[PDB]
């Protein structure tokens, strides 16, 4: 804590920051802006700037707490600055709706002025009350932006989980949402106010691999569902949506998709059933809408088929339903994605690029990523809370073939589906897959059965072909040197290469092989997801029915790896002012899952010092030890 | 019919529908865009449709002679 | 309730086939679907039934499905 | 001609305007920027030969500078400084400049030319209306040096053909050819006001036989040079004999049928527009329609068919069928560097400090038939013209017939239709209250909306009669204009009947004077409006002021000019539309 992890970006002139981002009002658009804190302090002086994720906007005390404590920093110790003493005098927080697209602002001065106003679309500077000074649409102002504030904290982790939680954006600082709550629980403050913005949440449309946002498929259910998943907060969800059933009939999907990240298949399962198969089912009464039916019944079996694909595998009936659930959602990603896997599962390479031509792909729509308010100089500080080897920070300068590769900037949907196109290609191999893709499609011209290619499918075809000779010349020009007698960034690359053609061991011990040579985040990810995929490999095997004893070594040694990733990940997020990472916590989840919390604590104070036991401590351990209810 | 050993019999699913338009989806998994005044009338949805695609030969050589007839009466009538 | 409709070919290729009724309805038809003969600006008729034991089918198909599905998993 | 009409943008710093135009370089599409001069813009410089233009920066510096081109056949921009000659790319890093140099000042003319006549063209249904204030504008056709430029047009025309495709198409144009582009579209347009005929019919005739589509523009050449009887024969050759180019030993079938499409297009088009027979017309048209379903002016001819058939039943499915465009854009002038001006005063009468800013009633304003843009308008048109036959609950009856074994309305046609109440509201509204007055005023804006908004509707002198109210008060660009129109309008009208009686030879004469005089007192006007506001250049005033001239001899023209205007003035309109006529029109008189 403290003067460090809090980046500073100075303005030439003062007020910049808020003149920009009420300029920018308009365009936004989105989830929305990060929230943006703007200081003026001294001992003329100086104006500065950066921005935060994960306060508490439930109530505009919580806000004066925080900037109290921001404040408090300052007064405590003088400033660096590189290379003085600081008190700010005057403190600014800018919050956003997307529910309703206004900016809320607080300012806190030294003089003690609390002011509170609103900024909308147009950029009418709406003044802000306290409390009738009717009354609950003051206090539904906070706490729609606080469920804005909260899905705008957790969505743009979800969304980027693929390319391990990146942020360009450098001047951010982000807490933990789940302990940022003084006075009340913010996973519990979710949940409480969920049924008072469920039918707004549409309005905050959807991942790029939805097509069709809907009540039960948006930002805000995904929020919901991934906060009770990492809380475990069963009881209080399955209270107030039971009681929202009553108004809302529709919303027994989230209660499934709870109960299965609450891991009660069961109930889950016979809820699916009972949606599907009684007269007592929403989807049976006459009076509602046809389509509007369909749609969720989509969603009902997309759910279940890919219960029956993910998990408790039968591809025969993941198959059989994933077909009706096409048939009720034709224009939709995900069934087609579900049946062309289920297709792939079943050894139909023919079927799969029949149904793979047919997945609808995401035009125009781009997943959440953090933007910058406004167009040298800058303030980066380098926490010494908690340091590692690798800190020592370098000037990393520069194969044009292997950083030229087209598939490293793929996106979406087109990524999804690149990835099944690895995963029959590591099936057919390259020129039986050219035999079956000439049997269906139209080929080269200057005869009827064939149909089109999409020719994004074809985009995909090159990049396999450039990905297949990349690796196979690396791999090559390895296995050439046999021991008879290689730099970091062509590990991350190549490490990538193969990450992406489906081969799993190469990449893995090619980022080990960057991992000896230098630090990169890149490689301590892939490397402890690979470590992750092990140990659930390992473990289900064992559920199928390696020896006992193998078993638990490999879990071990997995956990004992596992621990060390994640220390080293988390040391780099916090040298980045980044508090923040879900891929961590579920990481260390199944170590404390293994082994005894307690025990987990115990094998990181052996191998780390104590500012690093700390930190990992306050940001990621903590929440798993009281922050989610007894299930350890 | 030398048209019925050529004509092409199809089934097809009937799924999500509008006022305008149906989508429907075959086996093959082709979907396709379809006006839904052309459905039969109880048609619904999540129903199953029988196309019997046939051509006309008849009607080909009578548009033809039909083309043919009111280009040469536009040949007699303006230019020449 | 057979629905028997006349439609003209235009703009034809390997995929896909414009077709157009007299009542202005214009159909985006896949080529495989038609006669191998089609050419362009040849008239086709489309003859539309309903299937009900297909329906039945598929029904029953359904339910077995999805009583074993629950069978294999929950209760 | 010198300073006067010359505006610029200050510099906030010197440089600053090549550098954005560097940028914004990564989003050009259509046809693109316009000739910026260092700051301001500038069109109509004949750009053939650089020696021409260091002719050009010569008379510029003389009277008292870094000007920029492009060409969208290949997406560069070519720089030059007073010699500097260079090229950014789209990429926008730097060239250098030394046939391929010829084909480069080939490309930028061609391509400016393009620019200077389309800008004109697709811009006719606003009235040619000018968005940026800072745009200079030459009459294109008379910068030549050395090189009578439509002359050059065409020799240089079958070089840059074949790359048309690349400057698409006007925006009713869903699916652009080698046929339907805005180069063809200039071509037969600058053929047309020049009637220089038997240079195209020479350079096309050599093209034909490398490709043969372009017998296509032969034909549209021929009926915009008067000669019906000869493209009626070669249409007929085209779409019935066995050597045509449409039967062939090799056959694509979409590319060809585009080309059939188009053929039969023009040909219902032609069997519609003039000559009546809507029989015939139909006939063809659906087999057009059925040649290209996707297209727009097909439904488009189909559906003002069946207007003139008088039936509307059907005329209302095939507007509903009718595509529309949701993406291309009719094209207009954009700014390089968006933002204090500069504005000289020409006229070696009219002009008020402030403009508008005044009241108007909220249901006028507010009208939303207004501002339509592309299909849209065109579709509103015919909704007009059908509601005028039917009347409202007419229209609603055969409505309700076939909308909600029914189908759904598109949707935009129901906008259409709220549209059409609005409007028909605020003519009744005007036209009870003004009857009422009519026993025992109106602001100039009001009679403008007034006008419009019947003109939309389909009353021509009940809208006629309300712009010559609001041009008594006040000067207004677009009264003047539409009026002009209407006196076209009424040209033909008189014109065409008095050959197929009604009216007598008398009263045709003297109908026909009056109308020409008015018609010549309108064009000074709105000519010396936009001499004012820099522009040379009208396409729509040269047509009209022609109309005079074929009436009545030229020097007469002229005559009736000087008089009644000043001598500077008589000038004026000798330069910027008369010079052409007596000179570039090839002696068509």
């Amino acid at each position: 804590l403290s003067q460090t992890s809090i980046p500073e970006v100075k303005e030439d002139v003062i007020g910049y920051a808020l003149h920009q981002r009420r300029a920018r009002v308009g365009q936004f658009q989105d989830l929305g802006p990060p929230d943006l804190i703007t200081l003026i302090k001294s001992l003329g002086q100086i104006g500065t700037f950066f921005y935060c994720m994960g306060i508490d906007t439930s109530d505009p005390t919580s806000i004066t707490i925080f900037a109290k404590k921001i404040t408090d920093l300052f007064l405590d110790t003088p400033q660096i600055w590189f290379g003085k003493h600081f008190h700010v005098s005057k403190i600014s927080i800018s919050s956003w709706n997307a529910f309703r697209k206004y900016d809320v602002n607080i300012i806190v001065h030294i003089p003690g002025t609390v002011q509170t106003y609103i900024i909308n679309s147009d950029g009418e500077q709406s003044q802000l009350p306290s409390v009738a000074e009717q009354d609950l649409n003051v206090n539904m102002i906070w706490a729609e932006t606080f469920m804005s504030g909260i899905v705008r904290d957790i969505m743009i982790m979800k969304d980027n989980r693929a390319d391990g939680e990146s942020q360009n954006l450098v001047e951010t600082l982000i807490f933990n949402p789940f302990t940022s709550g003084e006075l009340e629980d913010v996973a519990n403050n979710f949940i409480k106010l969920f049924p008072l913005v469920y039918e707004k949440g549409v309005y905050l449309d959807a991942p790029t691999h939805v097509l069709n946002p809907s009540l039960t498929n948006n930002y805000l259910v995904e929020t919901l569902v991934e906060i009770v998943r990492l809380t475990k907060s069963l009881e209080a969800c399955r209270k107030m949506l039971k009681k929202l059933i009553e108004i809302h009939p529709e919303a027994v999907i989230i209660l499934i998709r709870v109960y299965f990240a609450c891991d009660l298949e069961i109930d889950a399962v016979d809820l699916i059933n009972e949606q599907l198969n009684s007269p007592s089912s929403f989807l049976a009464d006459d009076s509602k809408t046809s389509h509007i039916q369909l749609i969720f019944k989509s969603e009902l079996l997309s759910i279940q088929s890919e219960f029956l694909l993910d998990v408790k595998r039968d591809y025969k009936l993941a198959k059989e339903v994933a077909m009706e659930a096409v048939n009720c959602a034709p224009n939709e990603f995900k069934t087609w994605y579900l049946l062309t896997r289920i297709y792939i599962k079943l050894n139909d390479m023919s079927n799969a690029l029949l149904s793979l031509n047919a997945c609808p792909m995401s035009q125009v729509k781009e997943k959440y990523v953090l933007r910058r308010i406004a167009p040298e100089n800058l303030h980066l500080p380098l926490p010494l809370d908690a340091s590692i080897e690798e800190i020592s920070s370098l000037n990393p300068m520069d194969d044009p073939n292997l950083v030229n590769l087209s598939a490293s900037s793929l996106k979406s949907t087109f990524q999804l589906a690149y990835k099944l196109l690895t995963e029959i290609v590591q099936i057919t191999g390259w020129e039986q897959l050219l035999k079956y893709r000439s049997k269906i499609f139209v080929m080269e011209d200057e005869m009827r059965s064939k149909r089109l290619c999409e020719r994004w499918l074809d985009n995909l075809f090159m990049l396999l072909y450039e990905d297949l000779k990349t690796y196979t010349d690396w791999q090559s020009e390895q296995l050439y040197f046999d021991a008879q007698n290689k730099l970091t960034v062509e590990w991350e690359l190549f490490g990538l290469c193969a990450k992406r053609l489906g081969h799993l061991p190469e990449a893995a011990k090619a980022f080990q092989i960057g991992l000896s040579q230098r630090f990169s985040p890149v490689c301590a990810k892939n490397l402890l997801q690979f470590y992750i995929d092990e140990h659930k490999r390992i473990r289900r095997d064992s559920v199928s029915a390696l020896t006992s004893s193998q078993i638990l070594s490999s879990i071990n040694d997995i956990d004992s790896s596992i621990i060390d990733l994640v220390v080293k990940i988390c040391c780099w997020n916090h040298r980045w002012y980044i508090e923040f990472s879900i891929i961590l916590i579920d990481a260390l989840s199944v170590a404390v899952q293994d082994m005894g919390i307690t025990k987990v604590h115990n094998e990181i104070a052996s191998r780390f010092s104590d500012p690093v036991a700390q930190l990992i401590d306050d940001n990621i351990l903590n929440f798993l030890k009281n922050f989610t209810n007894d299930t350890f | 019919d030398p048209e019925f050993m050529s004509s092409v019999d199809v089934l097809l699913t009937v799924g999500k529908l509008d006022a305008s338009l149906a989508l429907l989806t075959t086996q093959d998994h082709h979907v396709i865009e379809f006006p839904t005044v052309l459905l039969p009338e109880n048609v619904k949805a999540g129903s199953i449709i029988k196309m019997q695609v046939s051509q006309n030969l008849e009607e080909e050589k009578k548009q033809r002679n039909h083309f043919k007839s009111i280009q040469a009466k536009i040949l007699e009538k303006y230019g020449t």
